[PDB]
RNA sequence: UGGAGGUGAUUUAAAUGC
RNA sequence: GAGCCCGGGCUCCGUGAGGGGGGAGAAGUCGUAACAAGGUAACCGUAGGGGAACCUACGGCUCGAUCACCUCCU
RNA sequence: GCCCGCCGCCUGGGGAGUACGGCCGCAAGGCUGAAACUUAAAGGAAUUGGCGGGGGAGCACUACAAGGGGUGGAGCGUGCGGUUU
RNA sequence: UCUGGCACGGCUUUUCCGGAGUGUAAAAAGCUCCGGGAAUAAGGGCUGGGCAAGGCCGGUGGCAGCCGCCGCGGUAAUACCGGCG
């Protein structure tokens, strides 16, 4: 059995667009904007992100409409899984 | 290093002292 | 001769001396002069209030990361934008924006914003001249307007 | 036993890592 | 004999497109500069040139190089 | 070193030996010389270790030479990479 | 729960009430004398190293926060929040 995890709340899935440097990613988000997002370190030592990954984005509290953080990157078997739920739009992906 | 700083100043300083005679 | 001319009448020497050499103390310098007293705006003060223009949230330093609580209050003789570091847990909340913020200095006025903090040089004491460790306990006032 | 010069010098061994 | 006014000059306060640099962020790129003789020793003042680190010339210095070769000194 | 007399210069780092101003210089430049801001270091000597495309001494047979045989060519046995299921 | 604490038994009784003069050269200040008369206003900070002067449980999980510095929070936190000490 696949588990996949889900974006929770006002969590949103997003697609890496350029790397800043220094765990900063410009991340073009499924509500439309692009979100300048922080890999918090507890993920930075854990993973590998990289352009054109699909992500989880927490948004911060403040200026939701400009910063989040990035929370959970997806693998490409989960981004198939979530291509095929209807979760995210072939269309989304590219870009 | 200080090869590196006396030009990049001296390039500074011409260039701007440059664009002020100018 | 370890310096100093040393002589009955030569005093004035000595006396010149120091005050050449007292200058290489940055704090006497800035302080004789009074530039503590001109450029980190207050015009010295121990506090001041000022209008919450709005409210932001800026990122942690080097080995950190952390959502810190800052106004933007402009000072409202001074006229001038500070950018503000704001104490407690859940806070920015109870500071509406365009209520009064009393704003003070934070560890040492030499510019020095605490080891986190990039920026900020300050504190937020007050919401509508009430504290905002009054406002951390829930008996003691809660907010108006 | 420990110190200062003068001149051969050796290209057969390759950039980077949070 | 004041304030007041007028024409010009000079200076200072509130504020402005644009423009300079700093301490940084350290996940993109270029290179390997220095730190080991860093793989062409290194620095140094001066001059030219190169995208960059930098290279080269001339003079200096060892805070200079590793044996080798030669020379001195308790 | 220990004393006595005078003189120059320093007062954490980086900003910066830069800006401005003045002085000098044909020019190239020199002399004089900040502040805003930022940092819990900058630094020095020695110690240990690891390291260097460094030097001496000594061994080795998973070393190399010397030497004998062979793997890599085929068929098959086997375990694996991959693919298939 | 022997630093101390509680029951219970007894004592005294700051504030507080009432009276005398005072003082006023009118009050108030109500002090001061006397009668009545209750165990009856205590908190704030910190507790990782510095400074140590002071440590466990529960939550939380490099977050939210703490922070004067050095650091501390990346799933057993004495350092955060709450409680308990």
């Amino acid at each position: 059995v696949i588990r996949v995890p889900l974006p929770e709340g006002n969590q949103l899935f997003g697609v890496v667009e350029q790397a800043l440097g220094a765990g900063w990613m410009d991340v073009r988000c499924e509500d439309g904007k692009i979100r300048r997002c922080r890999i918090p370190g507890k993920l930075r030592r854990r993973v590998w992100i990289r352009v054109g990954d699909l992500v989880i984005v927490q948004p911060w509290p403040v200026q939701s409409d400009k910063r989040g953080d990035i929370v959970y990157r997806y693998t490409q078997t989960q981004v198939d899984w979530l291509l095929r739920k209807g979760k995210i739009t072939q269309e989304f992906l590219t870009g | 290093m200080r090869w590196k700083w006396i030009k990049k100043r001296i390039r500074r300083l011409k260039r701007q002292r440059k664009k002020e005679r100018g | 001769g370890k310096k100093a001319p040393n002589g009955e009448f030569a005093g004035r020497k000595l006396k010149l001396k120091r005050k050449k050499f007292r200058w290489s103390d940055i704090r006497y310098k800035r302080r004789v002069l009074r530039l503590k007293e001109k450029s980190d705006p207050l015009e010295g003060a121990p506090q001041a209030r000022g209008i919450v223009l709005e409210k932001i949230a800026v990122e942690a330093k080097q080995p950190n990361s952390g959502m810190r609580k800052a106004v933007r209050v402009q000072l409202i003789k001074n006229g001038k934008v500070v950018t503000a570091f704001c104490p407690g847990d859940g806070a920015i909340k109870f500071i509406d924006e365009h209520d009064e913020v009393i704003i003070e200095g934070i560890g040492g006025p030499k510019g020095g914003s605490m080891g986190d903090i990039p920026g900020i040089r300050y504190k937020v004491v007050k919401v509508n001249r009430v504290s905002l460790k009054e406002l951390v306990k829930g008996r003691k006032e809660k907010p108006r307007r």
